[PDB]
């Protein structure tokens, strides 16, 4: 119904890496990096991070470290920008960034970046603005940003700006909510939200409708990055998306009735937190994280 | 013990009964996963009619982690694995996972030492696609390749009408196909350096599709592509008069099919270029 009963919620996540099925995540293997930290994340939101194993984690993400610094989605993957993120925002999560070689990282991230401004996934260089993001985020958690050319880093980013006031993947792309939420994320951390017309893009996002729940979370978390996140109707969203809850296993689908995973569960939590919700903590919209974390002391 | 002495043969047995599909039939369009809970005794798993093989889905309840576990020890250096064996257990992790991103990274140390022919890898994620459209590393990976063929030449130009014709398969199967649709700009970019003369056979081709195939937002910006082109590429062809035919052309498609809001942003930028000129 309208209950907004989490403990049902928390019960799913932590009761859902014991389903014995040795085949299923073993095809996932190359996201469970980023599946981590999914998991984790709402976890933290609800208060029921210690309902995860951390010692477990800690480990797992130092043997996904390698030697050229960056971190594997798992152990015995190549390493990729994806990851490295994840890896680093799990990290941050639990006040242990020192656990992996912090040099490093920033070593292999700021070895990514080209001539133009731009950022690879990995060696073999593929470019998108995803992987622009997955740097400036990564170092802004690391407080290593000016370990790289950040004018040139914008202009490339500013570059891929459609003339729907859209971004895309490289430049003369189409614009997409992902890159755009990407983008407009890179734009926040980089003090360079001015470069974009907050009621332009607004008007594009509102307007735009369809996995969903990426969609549906990239929507979200950019209106709220750019400040014109009022352009859409609260209620009626967070209604709909009560909807997409699993009374019985608990969690979130892309759409009500469909099979549910942590992935689309996260968004369900994190969206209804940007939403203005009182029961969950308050998510930031960028790093995808509590609030509460992205302030320390020592 | 002998178990895992067993599966080791059942694995190596099975690998082969695909190379062996493969080379009684070199035409195959497509790649399926036939439903079967539990192994029939004196039958392989590996089901082949006269241009599609499907795959029992018992087989990778069990052999699927086997050969993913192998793929990983060789990249821990645990377990070597041989020239064959690597072309091989990447070649049946991708055929069912194409996001393995590391798998592709395999086949990509391979292509340039001269282990694998980088033809077979333009086969591979062509049969990928046929089955994951969508699927992102199948797509990067082809980029890569592509990249390492061309460093415009017969042999260039054969090259970038192949990926135009995956481009438009891959776009059948799924309505705005966002990185099928990205791949083909690139090659534009990268592999044509945007010669006007392909630019144009681009915009005459796509006229059937985007009658068609209305409100694919991610089509008509295709379209936008070539004309923004076309444009950058002159500072013979009557510039004006394409960005005349065009907002024409989207005027009948609205006479025809009206309701649709995504032509009608498309000729609302067509208006854009032609207020550019002046
Ligand atoms: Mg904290």
């Amino acid at each position: 119904p309208d209950t907004l009963l989490l403990e049902k919620h928390a019960d799913y996540i932590a009761s859902y890496g014991s389903k014995k099925d040795d085949y299923e995540y073993c095809m996932s293997e190359y996201l469970r990096m980023s599946g981590i930290y999914w998991g984790l994340t709402v976890m933290d939101l609800m208060g029921q991070l210690h309902r995860m194993n951390r010692e477990e984690i800690l480990a797992f993400i130092k043997s996904c470290q390698h030697e050229c610094g960056g971190i594997s989605a798992s152990i015995g993957h190549d390493p990729h920008l994806l990851y490295t993120l994840s890896a680093v925002q799990i990290l941050t999560l639990y006040d242990s960034i020192n656990v992996i070689d912090v040099n490093k990282v920033v070593e292999y991230v700021k070895g990514l970046q080209k001539e133009d401004g731009s950022f690879a996934g990995d060696i073999w260089g593929e470019i998108d603005t995803r992987f622009s993001f997955c740097a400036v985020a990564t170092l802004a958690l690391l407080g290593k940003l000016d370990a790289i050319n950040v004018e040139k880093a914008i202009e490339f980013v500013l570059s891929c700006m459609n003339f729907d006031g859209g971004f895309g993947c490289r430049p003369g792309s189409e614009s997409h909510a992902g890159q755009i939420y990407c983008c407009t994320g890179f734009l926040a951390i980089t003090s360079q939200l001015h470069q974009v017309n907050s009621d332009l893009l607004g008007w594009w996002l509102c307007e735009r409708q369809l996995p969903d729940v990426c969609y549906s979370w990239w929507v979200l978390a950019s209106l709220k990055i750019i400040g014109r996140l009022h352009w859409i109707d609260r209620e009626k969203l967070r209604n709909f998306i009560l909807a997409c809850q699993d009374e019985e296993t608990g969690g979130f689908a892309d759409r009500p009735g469909d099979m549910v995973d942590p992935f689309h569960t996260l968004f369900g939590i994190a969206g209804l937190s940007l939403l203005g919700e009182e029961q969950i903590k308050p998510v930031n919209p960028v790093f995808c994280m509590p609030e509460e974390v992205l302030q320390r002391v020592n | 013990a002998e178990t895992s002495e067993e599966v080791a043969v059942l694995v190596q047995r099975v690998v082969k009964d695909i190379t062996n599909a493969f080379r009684r039939n070199p035409h195959i369009d497509e790649i399926g996963l036939i439903p079967c809970p539990e192994a029939r005794y004196n039958r392989s798993p590996i089901v082949l009619v006269e241009n599609k093989l499907g795959v029992e889905s018992w087989c990778v309840k069990f052999l699927l982690p086997y050969v993913h576990n192998k793929l990983l020890l060789y990249r821990t250096r645990k377990q070597w694995l041989n020239r064959d064996e690597l072309i091989d257990v990447t070649c049946t992790l991708l055929l069912l996972n194409p996001d393995f991103t590391t798998a592709w990274n395999v086949r990509k140390e391979l292509i340039l030492s001269g282990t694998l022919n980088p033809i077979k890898d333009l086969h591979l994620g062509k049969l990928a696609l046929t089955k994951f459209p969508k699927s992102p590393e199948t797509w990067i990976h082809r980029r890569w390749v592509l990249q390492q063929l061309i460093q415009p030449t017969e042999r260039a130009q054969r090259l970038i009408q192949e990926e135009m014709e995956v481009c438009g398969e891959a776009a059948g199967r799924y309505p705005s196909n966002y990185n099928a649709w990205s791949h083909r700009i690139w090659v534009l970019q990268h592999l044509a350096k945007l010669d006007v003369k392909i630019l144009l056979d681009e915009l005459s081709s796509t006229k059937h599709w985007a009658s068609m195939h209305v409100s694919d937002h991610s089509g008509f910006h295709y379209r936008q592509f070539l004309l923004k082109s076309l444009i950058s590429q002159t500072v013979r062809i009557n510039l004006p008069h394409l960005l005349e035919e065009e907002v024409e052309f989207s005027t009948d498609l609205i006479d025809s099919y009206p309701g649709h809001e995504t032509l009608w942003c498309h000729r609302r930028h067509i208006f854009y270029l032609q207020h550019h000129l002046n």
